[PDB]
């Protein structure tokens, strides 16, 4: 379920990942291994390395949920990125690819890719994964990069919402970006920023949830938030308790991770993340392990910026 | 009622159909390799085989004296159209992927597949009546191609039902409306929209395009459910203007739908209540704003018995 | 499930409207008359009329369904209004009313309110009821009004979205108007306008239709309409083939209204109206009933005009 | 575990309530009709009764010659306040409808109806420290009112963990928190933010206020879910303020949350999982924006057993 290691390049470390979610000693005796359904390269690479598409299967921990994913490399030699795109659905049909164009429409309910930066070196790494969902850290020099997808846990029995799909990245994937990049945007799993994170509504509707607001992004976003990391929204002042949180006594605590929108139709709560925490900074930092109750936590900070509320932990396991 | 086949010229596809066609009891007034005047209990056709083109043309009276343009109450001479042309769908050379042919007493469809992602629908029948009394109600359609590399689906092209086309010299489809503002009997309406003649018919052919003319281009747009990915079945109505520019509804087509193709491929099944639904793109494949170099994603949901 | 006659009063109105959704034989016979859960005035009338509030549930045909229902009439001698307030939700608690303040706040999923006008004097009506739903017309001089409410059909089986209710008025209730209004907003069920008909989404987000857009109606509401009298929307033209709709040899086409939402999001088909349909109005109006198939249709014409747009035909059965 | 029951005074609140915890097993140094000297395995506590309300204080240890207020570690001369005034509750002077009482060998909660829709809880216990290693941790709370009248939530009013309050002689609540910066182990921090002092406290009390410290502010605001009508249970973190003005997590609320009373009556049953949960109005129940004169509608759950 977990795996810590160092791939040699940006394939290496794709089939790393494919060998890691089909052969894990844990995945396969639970009979939790995915199933692929879809490999091919179908462009012709240019000036650019050879791009990889991948789709699997995947049952979940019970194994009579539906899940589908997506995952793409792309790259260009001239700029200098090897990116990896990521996205999800809930079903594929081979068939719909139109001459040319692309595959990832032909996803039942498409929705607009993430993807995680990187580049053909050897590359530091650490693999998350579970029936249900999975999350990918990459450690680049001083830079910690992460995404993931998976289902998140609504209070709500899930015969009525058996599709609690839910796609997180550093950045947008509608464009082409270089890993070298300073920008605020760039950003990880716990403050997602104009087009981050995306969930699946009850209603089959992928909404944006931004910690902070932006002219560029729908209007519509804007209301629905991360309320844990969001706490602006209320406070009467820039400086809050959360951006000065710090441990107790040698106790690192680990605050949920909180979806909720609050728009003028209604409010409701849809869930928390599955393994993924808030934790300070001073006196930690990136790499650390911190266990609780007999459960380990690894320690990641944003590529942006090191400060208190751009630090998150996620549980291994 | 549904067959399958392949065919390396047209007259390949010519002979199989007429054969399918008279094993299912259709009455054939004159046949030959070439050309054809048949005829059912509801109306008269004429088909003829060009070298990468089929002609078709209306008809009401037969002459064998005549030739296949020129028989009695012809669409070529008793349309609002002063180029005065008949129906024409646009093939190339031959050489023909396969074809899917549905078969009936009353209606024949046809949807061959010239080439790799390549399809052409050939459509005849009659409009189902619903219990609105007119006479006539015969339609027959061609699928044309404005120019080969170049925009597809250029303005200039037509398609079978076409709500929007420019043209001056030769129609997609047609439709027949008898006795329409006290003229006589004998009617074949064009679908034609920016020629403003007095009486002409409009329909949902194109799908989705920007400039449609028809109130359910949102009901195909929306036939794809995102909630549990279900797709529905629209009926293809038909609207028909008057002499002084007042719409009368006329009918919905048979066992025919229009349908979004985001999330399926071509022949993939929906099994939508009792009944099985078959779905082929019109044209090509392309994305959701490729409405230039192919079809975008307008699908053609049957039904298959 | 069908009567027609005249109330002597806006209070006689409600009187024979409740009286015919108990006792109608229809109902009675088939079991699926609805229960009153709720009956209270609690204001105290100073220059106004008594204010009567009235909550009441259906069982719906199955038997299987709950749904919920409250009615309010209130009215202003002094300015001579004697509106009729509606709305929907889903579940009721007479304890969660506040001190002061009102009652419609305690439905859960509670849902802005659409209303009914007319005032205090013998009015003509036009009753049609269901198990699923329920609509109201009065013919209020030269003005027709109506509004309504119940469960669309959806193409989707009910399993999945078992709450599919719809509130449908002549105008948005958080305002008070006199009958006479002059206003583009006083309008019928088939063209809603400035939060005239609200649907309750498969994610219990009241979904607000409005056929033609508006700049103080929120932003959201404007890419979801109703497309048989939005075909504004792709036509090039503001005259098109619907404003020029005439029946056919003396057959009058019966259209049915629809439901559907194009959001960058998604796109998904909800339903249609049960039992109304878009007619012409040539050679025909109000007070107009034709017969399709042994089933006969009453012409209603909204309260704006009575121009081709503004008209369509309920189902009597 | 839940008792109920009626009282014209609140010596008859007293006298009922310090019957259950002896019968529950509550030690009691010192008891007389109006004030109190009692304690626990946890801490130790002081009551007084006012003639229209109640005065608390913390203690940490016993002299039977000392005033109520003058106990050893008192929380009126170990405070950073200047004023050095303890806990008040303000109460009515008439007949209470009805309370509520929660007893356990930990805490204590009690919730009275003074009259038709107006409610004053009063909470004692001690934090769960969830394994945290800290000392202390016992908190006590009471119910104030500004005015009545005008605008009985305004800004100088104080409640039961409050987060922002503008008051200079009385707190609502308090919280020991021993050995902070090194300071002596009698530490009695008050609920207070706007005073600016090195060591404080901080909680979600006032619920949804417009100008509340808290980040599950929020978490309170969607407690209520538009889908299914479902409530869920929000712990109540406490936090602390060091003199370097970094943050400390202390722990959270012993059986206690805040949900949206926004679809359901003061008490109203909502099982959620194998525990049942009792809910009920802080002081009384108003529209979304009355927060001015009413406490709009934010509710206690208490775990009942």
């Amino acid at each position: 379920a977990t795996e810590f290691g160092t791939a040699v390049n940006h394939a290496d470390l794709v089939e790393r990942l494919v060998q890691f979610l089909t052969a894990s000693p844990d995945l396969v005796a639970a009979g939790q291994a995915y199933e692929k359904v879809f490999d091919n390269t179908i462009p012709a690479s240019g000036t650019a390395i050879a791009v990889r598409q991948v789709t699997l299967r995947a049952p979940g921990l019970g194994g009579t949920d539906a899940i589908y994913m997506g995952i793409q490399s792309y790259g260009d030699t001239a700029l200098d990125y090897y990116n990896l795109r990521l996205m999800g659905g809930t079903a594929f049909n081979p068939g719909a690819i139109p001459p040319g164009g692309d595959y990832w429409t032909a996803f039942a309910n498409y929705s607009p890719r993430v993807q995680l930066l990187a580049w053909n070196q050897p590359m530091p790494y650490w693999f998350f994964a579970n029936g249900r969902r999975f999350w990918i850290v990459v450690k680049v020099s001083t830079i910690y990069e992460s995404a993931g997808a998976g289902f998140i846990l609504p209070p709500c029995p899930p015969s009525q919402y058996p599709y609690p799909l839910a796609v997180v990245g550093s950045y947008r994937g509608d464009v082409a970006t270089r890993w070298s990049d300073v920008s605020d945007r760039h950003r990880g799993i716990s403050s997602p920023y104009e087009r981050s994170c995306y969930l699946r509504d009850p209603a089959g509707r992928w909404l944006g949830f931004t910690v902070d607001g932006g002219a560029a992004n729908e209007s519509d976003y804007n209301n629905r938030t991360l309320l844990p990391l969001g706490c602006g929204r209320y406070a009467g002042s820039s400086d809050t308790v959360v951006k000065q949180l710090r441990d107790s006594f040698g106790k690192f605590p680990l605050k949920a991770l909180q979806f909720v929108t609050r728009e003028t139709e209604g409010r409701r709560y849809l869930g928390d993340f599955d393994g993924a925490f808030y934790v300070p900074t001073l006196n930690s930092g990136a790499e650390d392990v911190i266990v609780e109750d007999g459960v380990d936590h690894v320690v990641f900070q944003t590529a942006w910026r090191s400060g208190n509320p751009w630090l998150y932990a996620i549980r291994k396991d | 009622a549904y067959f399958t086949g392949t065919a390396n010229n047209p007259a390949d596809l010519l002979a199989k159909v007429r054969v399918h066609a008279e094993s299912l009891g259709w009455v054939t007034d004159r046949a030959s390799a070439s050309e054809w005047l048949c005829h059912n209990a509801d109306g008269y056709w004429s088909f003829n085989a060009g070298a990468n083109q089929f002609q078709m043309a209306g008809n009401t009276g037969f002459d064998n004296s005549l030739a296949w343009n020129a028989q009695p109450g012809n669409s070529v001479q008793n349309n609002p159209y002063s180029s005065k042309g008949p129906t024409v769908a646009q093939l190339s050379g031959g050489p023909f992927t396969r074809y899917h042919l549905f078969a009936t007493a009353a209606y024949l469809h046809l949807h061959v597949e010239i080439a790799a992602g390549q399809f052409r629908p050939v459509m005849i029948g009659s409009l189902n009546k619903r219990g609105v009394g007119y006479t006539g109600g015969q339609y027959v359609c061609g699928s044309f191609i404005y120019t080969p590399g170049q925009a597809l689906t250029n303005n200039w092209s037509s398609h079978p039902f076409d709500g929007y086309h420019i043209q001056y010299s030769n129609s997609s489809c047609m439709l027949r409306l008898d006795g329409l503002d006290g003229g006589p009997s004998p009617e074949w309406l064009p679908f034609d929209y920016t020629t403003n003649v007095p009486r002409r018919v409009v329909g949902p052919g194109r799908g989705n395009y920007s400039s449609q003319y028809h109130p359910d281009v949102g009901l195909i747009d929306a036939s794809a459910n995102e909630l549990n990915s279900s797709t529905t079945t629209v009926p293809c109505a038909i609207y028909a203007f008057g002499a002084q520019q007042r719409s009368r509804y006329v009918g919905e087509v048979p066992d025919f739908g229009i349908c979004n193709m985001a999330f399926l491929a071509p022949g993939d099944p929906l099994v939508v209540g009792s009944d099985t639904w078959r779905v082929y793109p019109l044209l090509q494949r392309g994305t959701a704003t490729d409405f230039d170099s192919t079809s975008a994603w307008v699908g053609y949901c049957f039904r298959v018995v």
